[PDB]
């Protein structure tokens, strides 16, 4: 009897901690996803400004193109700001701290979620650098060459260079922006796949605790829950002494802990 | 400070503290979603979940009323987890409504 209750309490608490861990992890992933949605939107605005600056026949370099470039530089400063400030419990998620390290794998830092209560039950997550100097046209080795990152954009160069000019023509600078957009989209999609895995993990943990405790889990939609809530409220009112017997069974020390 | 209040509370008052605490954490979580603060959202939804689980686990299943209370707590727990996953303040307002129902009814019940 004691052995059964001890085994059950240990199972329940293990499931509860795994679920807390996994929800904490999904809230870190959501933090990164929300920040990258903003980076993506900034990059789309940069793209519009590059298209605008490409109309060099109607744009003056020292006024119009410089004004566009000043706006682009402020936007890429904001990309850098997002990459440097985005944090979860102090961990910088987007500045490359947690990137994959090909060149020196011992230096790689990972975001680890302990999603079960047992050995090996982890997910390991990496996030690439989402700063403006890390987005753009990548070399075969994953580096970015001079003039090929979002931080290097300079649309005033369009005034004096045809659109097909290597590296600095309109076509090449637009390609920097489009590669950056694809890289941010790819990073968002990879994090979304992690979020989907965590969601499935959390729902399995909830279902496991429900089966373990013989929970009544039949309420499965909002309108039914509303109806059953009114029923329960009325029965608390109409059978007050029964309600006290049913529920008024907590320990003060547990209540104190839960209200912290 | 608050230690005294839990230790001087009747059993009925202890449960009422839990209902009110659950409401506070749900409301903090909804504001955190509006603040785009995922970290604070999650912390408060876990605290709300833990109160619902404590209420469920301290039901006396020999009492007939416990069956319907437990079914509501199981739904509320699942709905708070889904609200955390989906960042859905409408789900929070839904569960806030149910907890308020229990709280208001419990407060009348413990009158005598």
């Amino acid at each position: 009897g004691l052995a059964i209750s001890e085994k059950m309490r240990g199972q329940i608490r293990g499931l509860e901690m795994a679920s807390k861990n996994s929800q904490d992890g999904i809230s870190l992933i959501q933090t990164a996803e929300g920040a990258l949605t903003e980076t993506h939107a900034i990059l789309q605005r940069v793209r519009e400004l590059v298209v605008q600056a490409g109309n060099t026949g109607t744009q003056d370099k020292a006024t119009d193109l410089q004004s566009i470039q000043d706006e682009i530089s402020a936007l890429t400063d904001e990309i850098d700001g997002i990459s440097n400030r985005t944090e979860f419990n102090g961990k910088k998620l987007l500045d490359g701290t947690y990137k994959v390290d090909t060149a020196t794998p011992a230096n790689q830092k990972n975001l680890v979620f302990q999603i079960g209560a047992n050995a090996t039950q982890q997910i390991s997550v990496n996030i690439e650098d989402m700063g403006a100097d890390a987005l753009g046209i990548k070399e075969a080795d994953g580096s970015i060459a001079a003039l090929h990152s979002v931080n290097d954009l300079d649309v005033t160069k369009f005034a004096d260079n045809a659109a097909d000019t290597a590296d600095i023509g309109f076509d090449a600078q637009l390609k920097v922006v489009d590669e950056a957009i694809n890289q941010v989209s790819s990073q968002r999609a990879k994090l979304g796949a992690v979020q989907n895995r965590l969601e499935h993990t959390i729902n399995n943990l909830s279902a496991s605790g429900e089966n373990l405790t013989a929970a009544e889990s039949r309420i499965r939609d909002v309108d039914m829950a509303k109806e059953m809530s009114e029923f329960t409220k009325n029965n608390i009112l109409s059978q007050a002494s029964q309600a006290m017997l049913a529920q008024a069974n907590q320990q003060p020390q547990n209540v104190l802990q839960l209200l912290r | 400070y608050q230690q005294n209040s839990v230790n001087t509370a009747t059993p009925g008052e202890l449960t009422l503290m839990l209902y009110n605490g659950c409401l506070k954490f749900i409301r903090l979580a909804a504001q955190a979603i509006e603040n785009d603060d995922m970290e604070r959202k999650n912390e408060n939804l876990i605290k709300a979940q833990n109160i619902i689980q404590e209420l469920n686990f301290t039901l006396n299943r020999n009492i007939e009323l416990s069956a319907s209370m437990g079914a509501m707590y199981d739904y509320m727990y699942r709905r708070l987890v889904q609200a955390n996953i989906k960042n859905d303040t409408g789900m929070l307002a839904e569960v806030e409504g149910y907890v308020t129902d229990f709280r208001d009814a419990w407060k009348q019940a413990i009158q005598s």
